């Protein structure tokens, strides 16, 4: 009776940060030990938790968010970070609670494309939401009538992700756990 | 059409505030990426800060803590708050309407931002009288600070042969500049010549008759 | 930070030819790349962006290529407007920076210059200071020598000049070299000569007024 | 499970420069956010900073700012404080402590680094002896110790008859006098009945010195 | 920064009693969306680095025994052991990690509290190999008394002495629960040879009077 995060670490094709995918996880017991014992991430960082101690205590609620973004735009996935992924694409609560973990994939993920991210927005998101609209972005006072043109620009950008790239233009899946005590039945324990 | 014009640069003290505006037509300021872009007398461009669509914004380090970049929906205008004024802050700013945070497809006409502890000083005309064919003269615009100065002949009636050289500094920390025009030597005597001289930071006209 | 190269500093070239400028990259940036044209006393106006798509109402002449590090701007038949400094501007990692640039100059067939003196105005005079001009004015190349000769000796150290910009018209240079004494420093002398070296010139020519 | 170990004792002058190091080792590092605790002579835990390896994330305490810089490689697994100019009022010792949660408590410590700021030069330890009398022995149990005295800088390590006398023997912290030397005692409690037939020595070793005594107390 | 305070500074209970340590925060600790307070306690032997017991106020460390127990809620927290051992002698913290700057309590010691014991007060006049470097010390020693509180006065002649003497105190023995304390009088040579009596007077709670130990040079 274990929790499927494997199904969100080692999926084989990740969504667009835009499109960020949400696992939710509850009613399983977790061994957090292949998390926070693997050598394969090169960034974990948490807030208010304890990753080695987290085969010791029962959330209410697991949240795994999934999604690829640049080795410059991981530093965006904070609590109180400003950019175009963190205002337009995926933004963290200043209160958050939880772990954020990624890794270089530039092996799965770059060819010789498709991962998208939204470039223009009128305000900036609000923690933990999801905005997948393709309306045509409205720059000016005249309507765009849905066609591309003079101050009508396509909100969404394409991601380069190419082999030759640098690090901090590689792409870098990231998995972001949300983790929640509240006063409710814990129906998400450890391995104890 | 698209427009950007720009204001509020001239002459400051070091260690004192200015602020710049930046008018925008033809699009709509808040649901665009704004930039503004310095350009050192004699040097390259350099990025300054941007502000977003959705309101954050971001600063170059060597303006970071000084400058603050705003926008005012109500009059269609970016502004350029600039504190703590240093003498290498002088440059030529301009405004750039950003794409996405990556390159700039409009740009304003710029403003001239000149930090000095050296105060404002009117400009002396003199005349360049002609030799005793072809015939040269021209006016010596001398001993004024800061920059600009503008140089006409016959209230913008004579254009052809128009010379204006670019200003130079002096060793005394005050601009001199010569303006010179070339002319018919059967028309010295029957046609009067007059360059016309202002200097907005003093508000000076001079308009000085050249004769031989 | 990243550094722009931009490779050559300067270049001349005749009208109908072609521009190649070439920018380099500390880094790789992966195509994010912009052109800009600045004529002389106006704002940079876009060209390319992306470095290989046109911006709008840009000319076909223009066209960019390359990727990662090395960028190349190629501009074909060269009109008497195309003529300007072009930097490349890099957009991939923060902050982002521009190049040093690179001049375009239009090469013409070679003038010689016209010059001329002017002594100090007498107005001028009053206030102390002596101001004397020598004006090299619709001359090619841009390299010239302007020699201050007071009584037949070489002036040193008092002399500024003043360089314009390429003659939309006649694509001529014009320059202007003023020699600053004071009052009594002017009336120890009597005869003030400007000396004028240039390739139009098959021998310098020197033009004199007496005090 | 992580260790940390951090580097040696140091012993510096005023105004110079030191720099600290603590290295990690064991799986889950990459977790482990790394602080600097200070700890003075006799005082409580004063919190300096933390810093996240991954990406240099550092934070400091208010009366900290400015005061020394926290840096770290990641290349390697260590964390460093940094002091520009030291003071004599920076004597204390330092550990490092380790979290795998910024807002998380701090399970893994180091062993403790000591840092002593003092205008002293090295000076090895003058050992007298504290000689047994009627006024030391009572109940049949006689006293007698040896007196480490001027000496810098710490720490100095006592043994009875090289190890073999430890019931009884109580070796006092030393006390920082006045002249910036240090000073310490040792005493032994010994039956009354063996003064005669056991000899007594005290081994006074100050390795920074390279100094080596080996002092016999006698009745006298 | 949030100020956390701990009551008492020093506290003395026997062994297989029970122990607690209170401490205040000026601040709740509380986090809302993990409704549990972000307290922890510490442990600190002599000489050895801190040791982490309890985190989250009540949730305890791995390999930390049963006596040890902590509670509270909000602003006020205490942490209990049930049956104290001399290997619990220590100095105790209590440490938030709500926010930063981490801010630690004041500390409290933890002794053995143990019958009333007399100390045995022994001097020592200074040896002659000293004298021949020009100072003189007279130490004088107070050995395995409880508790720790007690006061040593230097008399020359009958006189007072002030700001020649230190004093030093051994940590609590690890079988008998005792302390030492040494008090070292130090002088110049010619001040040393200028008097008689050299008399160290001693006063605590296991003496009905105060112990005088003197000698003559
Ligand atoms: C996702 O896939 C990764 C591999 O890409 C899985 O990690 C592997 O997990 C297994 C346990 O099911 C590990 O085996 C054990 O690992 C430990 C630590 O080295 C070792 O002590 C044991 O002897 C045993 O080999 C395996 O090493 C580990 N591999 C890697 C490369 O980390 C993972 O389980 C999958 N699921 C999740 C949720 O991550």
């Amino acid at each position: 009776n274990l929790c499927p995060f494997g199904e969100v670490f080692n999926a084989t094709r990740f969504a667009s940060v835009y499109a960020w995918n949400r696992k939710r996880i509850s009613n399983c017991v977790a061994d957090y030990s292949v998390l926070y014992n693997s050598a394969s991430f090169s960034t974990f960082k948490c807030y208010g938790v304890s990753p080695t101690k987290l085969n010791d205590l029962c959330f209410t609620n697991v949240y795994a968010d999934s999604f690829v973004i640049r080795g410059d735009e991981v530093r965006q996935i904070a609590p109180g970070q400003t950019g175009k992924i963190a205002d337009y694409n995926y933004k963290l609560p200043d209160d958050f609670t939880g772990c954020v973990i990624a890794w270089n994939s530039n092996n799965l993920d770059s060819k010789v494309y498709n991962y998208l991210y939204r470039l223009f927005r009128k305000s900036n998101l609000k923690p933990f939401e999801r905005d997948i609209s393709t309306e045509i972005y409205q720059a000016g006072s005249t309507p765009c009538n849905g066609v591309e043109g003079f101050n009508c620009y396509f909100p969404l950008q394409s991601y380069g992700f190419q082999p030759t790239n640098g690090v901090g233009y590689q792409p870098y899946r990231v998995v972001v756990l949300s983790f929640e005590l509240l006063h409710a039945p814990a129906t998400v324990c450890g391995p104890k | 059409q698209v427009q950007l014009v720009e204001s509020g640069g001239g002459l400051i003290q070091p260690g004192g505030s200015l602020r710049l505006s930046c008018a925008a037509s033809g699009f709509t300021v808040s649901s665009n990426y704004m930039s503004w872009v310095r350009q050192a007398p004699g040097k390259g461009l350099e990025w300054v800060s941007v502000i977003y669509s959705g309101g954050s914004t971001f600063y170059a380090d060597s303006v970071k803590g000084r400058f603050t970049i705003s926008r005012d929906n109500s009059k269609s205008t970016l502004y350029l708050q600039m504190n703590s004024l240093r003498v290498e802050d002088t440059a030529v700013y301009y405004c750039a309407r950003d794409f996405g945070d990556f390159y700039f497809d409009y740009w304003g006409q710029g403003t001239l931002v000149t930090v000095s502890s050296a105060s404002t000083k009117g400009p002396s005309v003199f005349p360049l009288a002609p030799s005793s064919g072809t015939a040269a003269l021209g006016c010596l615009v001398k001993d004024y600070f800061p920059e600009p100065v503008t140089v006409s002949w016959n209230s913008g009636a004579l254009t052809s042969g128009v010379h204006t050289f670019p200003a130079v500094l002096q060793s005394s920390g005050l601009y001199s500049l010569s303006s010179v025009v070339t002319v018919p030597s059967s028309s010295l005597g029957t046609q009067t010549y007059i360059c016309n001289v202002n200097h907005k930071p003093s508000n000076t006209k001079v308009d000085k008759k050249v004769e031989p | 930070e990243i550094v722009l190269t931009q490779s050559p500093g300067t270049l001349s070239l005749s009208p109908g030819e072609r521009a190649t400028l070439s920018c380099r990259a500390s880094q790789s940036v992966s195509s994010y790349l912009a052109w800009y044209q600045q004529k002389p006393g106006q704002a940079p106006r876009l060209l390319i962006y992306g470095a290989s798509s046109r911006a709008t109402g840009i000319p076909d002449r223009f066209s960019g290529s390359g990727s990662g590090t090395d960028f190349t701007l190629t501009i074909s038949r060269l009109e008497p407007e195309d003529f300007a400094v072009y930097y490349c501007q890099q957009y991939g990692s923060s902050p982002r920076t521009f190049g040093q640039g690179t001049k375009l100059e239009i090469k013409r067939t070679v003038a010689a210059p016209s010059v001329f003196i002017f002594p100090p105005s007498d107005e001028q005079l009053k206030s102390g200071t002596a101001s004397v001009v020598c004006l090299l004015n619709n001359f090619y190349p841009r390299e010239a020598k302007v020699q201050w000769k007071v009584d037949n000796a070489l002036q040193s150290g008092n002399s500024q000049e003043s360089v314009t910009e390429q003659d939309s018209k006649d694509s001529t240079y014009s320059l202007s070299s003023t020699l600053t004494l004071s009052k009594a420093d002017y009336e120890k002398h009597k005869v003030y000569a400007c000396e004028v070296t240039h390739q139009g010139l098959s021998s310098p020519v020197t033009k004199s007024f007496n005090r | 499970e992580v260790q940390l170990v951090q580097s040696g004792a140091e012993v510096k002058k005023p105004g110079e420069s030191l720099k600290i190091s603590c290295k990690g080792s064991g799986y889950s590092l990459i977790m482990y956010w790394i602080g600097w605790v200070r700890q003075m002579p006799g005082k409580g835990l004063e919190w300096m900073g933390i810093i996240y390896p991954g990406d240099s994330d550092t934070r400091y305490s208010p009366s900290f700012q400015g005061q020394v810089t926290i840096s770290a490689d990641k290349s390697i697994s260590t964390a460093y404080l940094q002091w520009s100019s030291l003071k004599a009022s920076d004597t204390a010792m330092y550990y490092c402590a380790g979290g795998s949660g910024i807002f998380t408590p701090m399970d893994v410590w180091g062993q403790g680094t000591a840092v002593a700021v003092s205008s002293a030069s090295t000076k090895g330890p003058s050992v007298f002896p504290l000689a047994p009398s009627s006024k030391s022995t009572s109940g049949g149990t006689a006293a007698l110790g040896c007196l480490v005295k001027d000496y810098f800088p710490e720490p100095v390590t006592v043994s009875w008859n090289s190890g073999a006398l430890t019931s009884g023997v109580h070796t006092f912290p030393a006390v920082l006098q006045s002249s910036g030397l240090y000073s310490l005692s040792s005493v032994v409690t010994v039956p009354s009945s063996s003064l005669g037939t056991q000899t007594y020595i005290c081994n006074v070793n100050h390795k920074p010195s390279n100094t080596k005594v080996d002092k016999k107390v006698e009745p006298k």
